[PDB]
Order: C-alpha cells, then structure tokens, then sequence
C-alpha cells in the first residue's frame, strides 16, 4: 500500500546505503514504485563468482533488514541471481469451468510454485496472479454503526 | 578494392534471428486503470489471433505485469510462433511480423504497444543503441531533475541528424491524492493519530492480519476495504475513528485534501536519483558519434546534474584490432623461420 | 468483534465480506482470451537452459496425475526449442559438408577405398576436437559448432 | 571468500544467544585489512562550511561512492553525518510535566511516513476510470518543522511545541571524531583495502571518481590528499626498474 | 598465430571469439596428428597399387 | 538513557537523502554528577517526581 | 511449548515454502514433532560444494 | 503456556557467563487434567477468574 516516494525513503535507501563492501561490484541501480515495490539491482564484473556476490550481498542486506518497516519484513525480502530474460512460461489453464481464473492461480502457487522454484538452475519464479489470502472486505457504515474501526 | 569494399560495410554483431518466439508491451498512460488498459490487451491478442494467424500459434497476454515494471497501466504478451518450416517466406519471420503488428498497432487509441525481438544476446545490447542515466548529482530533487531531462531531450530532437528516439525508459508524474491530518483537531477532538493512519491505511491499503492455514498451507489474512468504499475522494468520509470520549469522528472533522503530482516510479542510479534514457545513433551516423554528441548536450544540463553511461553502453575500452596487429606479425616470424629466409614470407603474405 | 451490552453480538461477518481472494489483484492473464495463470520462469545465472527447462518438465510430470480434473498445463512461451533446433540444423549442415566433400572425391579420385582416407580423417578429428573443448570446460555451442563446420 | 563463508556458517550458531538489542544493529563479517591505503581530506576554502557541514558533506555524497568504488574494504569517516539534533532541557519539561518519553512518542507520531494504499485500487468496482496513489504524512525534512511538532495542548488553550522545550538543530549522529588539515577544519575518508587488490589500480580508481564528483561540489570545497601510501609503490618500481637498465649496462 | 590471438580478444565480446578460435586451433593440433598416424598409414594400406 | 545517551528515535530525509533523528540532553544538563537531580520522570498520578 | 502441528504450520511450513533459489538441491525433508522441535534438512548433489 | 509449557523470558549472567531465564510452573501444579483448575487470571474488574 506504500506509494513510490514511501518506498524509496524507508526500504530503497536505507537498503542502498548498506551496499558496501561487495566485491566486483560495476554499478547498482533501483525502481521505487507506485506498487509498493522496490527492487534494486548489483551488476558484478564478469566471470565473477554469482554464488559469491549473492552472499555478499545478502550479508548487507541483512545487516540492513532490522531498518525497514516490520511491514517490508513481514512481506518477505529477496535477493536472487537470476536472468532478466524468461526462459519460459509455464501457463495453466482449465478445461470443464470447475475453476475459476483467480482458483487457477491460487492452485498454482499452492502446489506448483514450490516445487518449480527450488529446482536447481531457476533464479526466479513470477506467478502471474496470486495465491490465496483470507479476505476480510470490511464495510465502513455497517464498521461505524456498531462504533468499531479496523 | 578489398581496402574500399571494407571501409564501406556496416559491423553488427550477431544477427537477430527468428526463435519462435517474440514478445509485445503495452504501457498505457499514468492514470490508466486496469480495466482500460485490459481493452488494449485484447486488441493486441486479437491482432495475432485473427491477422496473422497463419504464423502464430499462442497468444499469452498479462495485464498488470510490464517489460519496465509491475503497475495496474502496464501489460505484456508473450507470443508463440507456428515451425519455422511450417512458414516459409522472410514476411513470415519475427523482423516482419513485429514490423507489421508494432505499425498495426501504431494506431492503438492512446498507449504505446510495440512489438519486438529477442536480441541475441540481450545484456549485450542493440548495434546502434545507447543507455544513458541522468543523475542528482547533488541535491537537486525530483522536480529539478525532470526539468533538466526535459531540456535534454527537446535538444537531442533538435540533431536528428545524429541521434533518433531519444526518449526516457521511466513514468510521467501523475495526479495524487494528498491528505492531512491536522494533528491539533484530532488531538483535541481525542483521536489518535495511532488510530487515524491504521484505519485510513489498513481500509484503502490493505493490511496483513497474521497466518491462517487453507488446506494445510499456511496463507497470508488480509483486511481491507470493500472495493465500493474506496474509489473515489469522497469515500474519504465514509471512514470514522473512534476517539477515548468513546465517540466515531468522521474523517472530514480533522483532515485536508487536495490534488497534488508526484511520481510512480522513482527510479536510482549508484546510489543516487536518476533518469534512464535510451536511443540511437542516427541511420549512417555510428553510436560513439551520438554518445559524444550526448555527452556534449549533457554538459550544458544545469547544476548539480551529471550523467554515466551503463549497460551495453558501459566501458567497451578492450578487444581491439591490436591483436589483429600481431596476428600477421607472428605469422610473418613463422613464415620465416619455416624457410630459412626474409623475403620467402611476404611471398605468401601477399 | 464486540458483545452489545443489551445482550447482542457483533460478529465479523455483520461487518465485513469474508472470501478466499487473492494475496493481491494487479496481475491477470489470459491465454489466446481463455482466463489463465502461469509461471514465468527466469533462469539463474550460468545455470544451462536446456537442463534446466528438462528439470521444470519432469517435475511438472511429477505434478500432473494429481491435478484437479479441468486443469491442463500450456506452453506459451519457450526459449529452449530453438536453442536445441539451432544446435541441431548445424550438426545436419556438419554430416551434409561430409557428405559433399565424400562426392567430390569422385569427380577427383575414383577409388571407392581411397575416398575414404579423407571421408574418415575428418570424423575422426572432430569428435577429437569435442574431447578438447571438454577438457577446456567449453560447452557444444552456436560458435563450437561453427568451429567444426570451418 | 570461501571464509566469510564458514565464518559466517559457523556466526549462525551464536546468532540468537546473542541479545535481540545486539541483533537489531546487527552484525558484519568483513574481509578486513588494518592500515589504510589512503587518507582523503576534504576541507572548505572560503567560509561558506563549517567543520561540520563538511563532514555531513562528505557521508551524504563521497563515503557511500568511495565504499562501492572498485577495490574498497572498510571506508572510515572522520566525522559524521547529520542527524536532526532534539536537545531537549529538563526544566522546560517540567514545567509542562513532560518526559523524554513524551517526547520520542510525539516524534515517532508527527515524523512519520505513512502508506495509504489508492483511489481505484485493485481489486476495483468495474467502470473505475482514474487510479492514483493516496499520499498521507510524510517524514519531516527541516527544523522548523520538527520546531513545530505539538507536544501537549494546555489548559489555557495554548500549546507546548517542541521548540519550547528543545533547540533544535542538524548536528551529528555521534560527535566522537574531530579532524584537522594543517590545523584547519577537515572532513575525511579513511580508505582501507580490500584484501588483496590492485591497491594502485584502486587508488587511480577513489581518485577517477573523486574527479566525477568535484565539479558537483558547493562553493569552497577541496579535497586534498594528506595520506597516500601509493605513491612508494610507484616511486619503488621505478628505483628497481633503474637498477634493471643500471645492471645490464654493467 | 593466425588463430590464437582472436581467443585474447577479451572483455565483452572475448568469450566469443575464445570459444570459436581455441575450437579451431584444437581442431588443428589433431589434424597433424591424423596425418602423422592415419592418413599415411592408411594410404599404405587403402588405396590401389599404381 | 535518552537523555545522557542519546537515542535514535526513528528518520527524516534531509536534502533527499534518509538520514537519523536523535533526542538527547543538552550539555548543560549532563556534565556533573549532580546533574541527575536535574530529571524528573512523572509518576501515574499526574504529578513530577524528581 | 509446542505441539507438532503448532509447530509444523507456524515454523515448519513457512521455512520450507522459503527455501528457493538453491543450488543442486535433490529433495528436503521436515519432523515437526511434539517435543515443540522441528528439523528440515536439505540434501544437495554429488559433489555440491556443502 | 507459561505454567504448562515455560516461557523463555531473557537473559542473565551467572558466573561471567550468558545464560537463559525461564519460567515454567513447578512440577506439581502440571501434572493432570485437575491441575487445570488451581490456575486463575485477572479481568478488567481486577478480580481473579479460573
């Protein structure tokens, strides 16, 4: 729910201040957006050791981790080395209309994201749409009439 | 002859080939909704589906996701192609295809769709193509810096000569919803602003509760509020707080609103603000004339505005025809250690 | 929520819509219109493609048996079959060359016996040269295999 | 590298024995050396800077580049960054009955950044035409506006603003380290190399990029070099490289 | 000499050129070979007595 | 603590950039020993309790 | 204090669903038990460097 | 929990030396189903309910 500037001034540049240190490090560069997501980049010099650069960078992010909003936190925090490119995408549809679109996606990051994501040679995993989440839809005038908030 | 003929061959890398595949992006503009920007997908997926359906095998079409970064005015296709063998014809090759549906969709009502290729090796980037980032070198702030990308650009479109679609890779401002809270009013009234920001963030932001297990997988919970409540700046007052009189004060009774800009896509370069922008050199003219010619309108940009050149732009200062140099060199050496002589070598040389 | 102190409860669904929905909503997709979800798959640095994309296949077949009936899986977007084609028309283009030098031992020799030292020193070379290039740690590639074409 | 490893697997051991206040903080595993290669000063020219004005000057923008400058390990700063600087008086918070609780509370409350989520967020009502971040409180960026940060309204209807019970100003995070060029107020980065690198190829690379930034610098600002270490190795190359051409003369 | 030189090429491209020249110069070590075992060898031993 | 010591209460930005925000005591006030005697904290009853 | 299932769906699953990313990994395994424990272990290739 | 399971509450230092501080109930207060009812918890009233 965090707007681009939010997210620049309370994950992006405290995370980027904490970048140092990191061997054969080119250049860094990051987007803050409107989504509530930022993610910042470290390109290394080539033939470096990309198992080497994750834990090295990993090792100040962590150090950086206790900084950012329990919200940031709680969401999870990433640093992969992957690709850029897709290598390919996996789509799955239904045949017989048992399933809806957003009860295709949940079954997909439910019992095949896992699975597909820690199989060796794969740097990242999109899922295009959502698992499941408990949805409380609340109603602010039915939430007012009996004096409550969220 | 040879000496002329080579002078006058242009030097690409790797060709672009045909991979069966190829993808096509939609960016609509800022303010967009993610309904609106589904129409374009659909117009995009129809192109392929019915006008070149002799070479297309699939259409996979995201709303939401972008070749640029996530947002509810950005879209993606992914798009597959029938054999190679199953079309024959060079107007049935990616270069074509992407050519037709990018000019095909050319007139698409207000959003930029464009159909491209993979590009052989994509770190390593587009023969005539440069990446340039524009930087707050010291202080300046988003405004400023917009400013003076501005003047960099309405001046590198002056020189088509040299430079062609120089053009920024990131977000226009866009409109936003800004709202105070007067803290004294609450503070009076008896609300705090504890309570003020948690219901104004959790309702129009969402909120993650805890864990609950769905089939025995842990999920996220997520309270929010109903779509209906939370659509338009009025829906603002809709929202009440419960102050310690024990006592619901609407929203309106100690907040402001008003229209105010800012960005969607706040993007850095090594660690300080920064503004990505792409383009070419001009057809004939090579890119290390338009980086210089870059460079030169960089450095009239105001103060505390700076540049780096990054990506297949960043540092080629290695390879060289050097190395061509001592080739023929120790060639030469071996020639004539082979026969004994100095002159026997330009023999074969020649 | 609250117990009305008349006697009366608030109960959360008096509130608020209670539904499985998604983690979030910004991400929709479709496949040639049909409503769909999918994995995109970007691969981890230096990790080989064509294992990789093998590994996602026999793990998705892993999957398939225990599907819920309408689901099926779909191949939108691949990047590996043209990798494995490219390879594969150049080592035809590579048995075609010996076939062609073969035949232009008889417009040239006429001993079925002696076009034969040529027709074998070539094979035997190569396959040679892919010993090489497995002791340097090289792969079979687009350049490796113009290699042995020139 | 493959002992930052190792030592970091075998940190993962003591990690959570050690205080949750140390595991806030946190805690590095550097590959470390100990003398610097260089000392870099930075120094005003004219008056426009004070000692500590340099010194936030050269952490907000100089440490951060040097420190990912290719070849650095550790960069010290002799000095430190601002801070927004609450002095708070204990008298004047008597006599409003306050505290340095009250205090920090006001100011985690006024300062503060805050998400609001958007007009037209997904999921939407479907016919939804416009979509636009909702943009609420924003951290403070000056002293006035800490100044102005309402502590207590009074009985009287008059209120208790920070100012009246703290100066308020930009001062350091610590104001341990003080540092002084030829008896002149300086600011400087302590360079330490990164166990083994190019020490002369890195120094030609702290200076390439000290040069990208000087043009950018404010009125007044020089850097100057009191500590190089670089320029023996330079110079002792040449004094053997002498003896090369002396011995094959001999 | 002609060959070798392409696979220091470096930087970028290097990898390029690294691959396909240190194939063909490989390729070239075994080509003598061939004809300093098989190719004479086998003439003796294929082609007809003239 | 907050007051001899120091304490980082949460971040600004100042010119662009997030930078700390510290309360602590002025000079004045934690110089000599007898300067605890300056300090009071407020009992639960509304009143200041040196 | 806790019992298998309280620990295998608040400690147990949330690791597991968390380990992604890593290298010639052939499969892992969990005994959330009622001890109030957990252990997850990870057995990787021949010849992963462990 | 804290009676019946022990809550880990922080640390201390005996004997130069780190080490942790639990609180668990004492053995006999339990044991079985009965024990149960020995254990009572204040309300907003202040009484103690079981």
């Amino acid at each position: 729910g965090a707007d681009a500037k939010t997210v620049q001034d309370t994950v992006t540049q405290v995370i980027e201040q904490n970048m140092n240190g990191i061997d054969n490090l080119m250049y860094m560069s990051s987007n803050s957006d409107s989504t509530g997501t930022v993610q910042i980049t470290l390109t290394f010099e080539s033939g470096t050791d990309a198992d080497i650069a994750q834990v090295q960078v990993q090792n100040k992010l962590q150090l950086a981790m206790p900084l950012l909003p329990q919200e940031v936190q709680q969401q999870g925090v990433s640093v992969e080395k992957s690709s850029s490119s897709f290598l390919m995408v996996v789509g799955v549809i239904n045949t017989d209309g048992t399933m809806t679109q957003e009860d295709i996606s949940d079954y997909v990051a439910a019992n095949m994201k896992d699975a597909i994501s820690r199989t060796s040679g794969v740097g990242d995993v999109q899922l295009f749409g959502s698992q499941y989440a408990m949805r409380i839809w609340m109603n602010p005038n039915e939430l007012n009439k009996f004096q409550l908030t969220p | 002859g040879m000496a002329y003929l080579f002078v006058r061959l242009p030097s690409s890398f790797l060709p672009d080939e045909d991979q069966g595949v190829f993808m096509t992006m939609v960016q609509l503009p800022a303010g967009a909704t993610q309904e609106r920007t589904q129409k374009v997908l659909n117009e995009v997926t129809h192109y392929y589906l019915t006008k070149e359906k002799n070479n297309v095998e699939s259409v996979f079409a995201v709303n939401g996701f972008g070749f640029a970064g996530r947002g509810q005015n950005t879209g993606i296709a992914f798009v597959s192609l029938k054999d190679w063998a199953d079309r024959p014809g060079e107007e049935n090759k990616v270069e074509a295809i992407t050519m037709r549906a990018t000019r095909a969709f050319s007139q698409i009502k207000d959003a930029m769709v464009f159909a491209f290729n993979l590009p052989a090796i994509v770190e390593l980037g587009t023969a005539t193509g440069f990446d340039f980032e524009l930087i707050d070198q010291a202080g300046l702030g988003h405004e400023k810096l917009t400013q003076a990308r501005n003047q960099l650009l309405a001046e590198a479109a002056k020189h088509p000569d040299m430079l062609t679609s120089v053009r920024p890779n990131g977000l226009e401002d866009t409109p936003q919803f800004k709202i105070d809270i007067d803290q004294e009013k609450a503070q009076a009234l008896g609300v705090s602003i504890n309570d003020i920001n948690t219901t104004l963030g959790a309702a129009w932001g969402g909120s993650y509760v805890n864990d609950f297990i769905d089939r025995g997988r842990v999920k996220k919970v997520y309270v929010m509020s109903e779509a209906k409540y939370r659509m338009l700046p009025d829906d603002i007052g809709d929202w009440y707080v419960r102050a310690a009189d024990g006592q619901m004060v609407p929203f309106s009774a100690f907040s402001s609103s008003r229209w105010e800009y800012g960005s969607p896509r706040l993007e850095r370069y090594n660690g300080l603000p920064s503004m990505e922008i792409l383009g070419q050199a001009a057809p004939g003219k090579s890119t290390g004339e338009a980086m210089e010619l870059m460079e030169q309108l960089a450095s009239k940009l105001p103060t505390g505005v700076g540049y780096d050149w990054t990506g297949m732009s960043y540092q080629e200062r290695s390879g060289a025809p050097s190395l061509y140099a001592i080739s023929l060199i120790v060639v030469f050496l071996c020639l004539a250690a082979l026969y004994e002589s100095w002159s026997i070598p330009f023999s074969v040389m020649l | 929520l609250k117990v009305n102190q008349d006697g009366s409860r608030v109960l959360l669904r008096d509130v608020a819509k209670i539904e499985l929905g998604g983690e979030n909503y910004d991400i929709i997709a479709e496949f040639n219109g049909q409503p769909a979800s999918g994995l995109g798959i970007k691969l981890a640095t230096g990790a080989n493609a064509l294992d990789t994309a093998a590994a996602i296949r026999a793990e998705l077949a892993k999957m398939e048996p225990f599907f819920p009936s309408g689901l099926k899986i779909v191949y939108p977007y691949d990047t590996t079959p043209f990798v494995k084609i490219s390879i594969h028309e150049v080592v035809k283009t590579l048995v075609e060359a010996i076939i062609l030098v073969f035949l232009v031992m008889y417009l040239f020799l006429q001993n079925f016996r002696a076009t034969l030292i040529p027709t074998i020193a070539v094979p035997v070379v190569l396959l040679g040269t892919f010993a090489v290039l497995a002791a340097f740690g090289f792969s079979i590639n687009t350049l490796t295999m113009f290699g042995m074409v020139l | 590298d493959i002992a930052q490893v190792q030592v970091q697997n075998k940190l993962q051991l003591a990690m959570p024995l050690l205080p949750q206040e140390v595991q806030q903080q946190g805690v590095s595993v550097e590959k470390s050396s100990s003398s610097f290669l260089m000392v870099v000063g930075v120094i005003n020219t004219d008056g426009t800077m004070t000692q500590e004005d340099i010194s936030d000057y050269v952490a907000a923008n100089m440490k951060d580049a040097i420190s990912r400058t290719s070849g650095v390990g550790d960069v010290q700063l002799f000095g430190s960054q601002y801070a927004m600087r609450i002095w708070m008086n204990p008298n004047e918070l008597n006599k409003f009955q306050l505290t340095p609780v009250d205090v920090i509370t006001a100011i985690k409350a006024q300062n503060a950044q805050v998400a609001a989520g958007q007009l037209g967020g997904t999921p939407p009502v479907k016919g939804q035409q416009l979509n636009a971040s909702i943009i609420a409180q924003t951290r403070l960026t000056s002293t006035e506006e800490f100044g102005k940060i309402l502590l207590k309204v009074n009985q009287d209807g008059s209120r208790v603003l920070l100012r009246d019970v703290a100066k308020i100003e930009l001062g350091g995070e610590n104001y341990d380290i003080i540092a002084e060029f030829n008896g002149q107020p300086a600011s400087g980065l302590g360079i330490k190399l990164a166990t083994g690198a190019n020490a002369l190829d890195t120094a030609a690379a702290i200076r390439a990029e000290l040069a990208k930034m000087e043009p950018f610098f404010p009125s007044g600002l020089k850097i100057v070099y009191p500590y190089d270490t670089t320029p023996f190795v330079k110079i002792s190359i040449h004094e053997v490289v002498k003896t090369l051409v002396e011995a094959i003369i001999l | 000499a002609v060959f070798v030189p392409m696979a220091f090429f470096g930087g970028s491209t290097g990898a390029i050129y690294r691959q396909f020249s240190i194939t063909i110069v490989s390729a070239m070590a075994l080509s003598v070979l061939v004809a300093l075992i098989l190719t004479p060898a086998l003439c003796a031993t294929m082609l007809k007595p003239i």
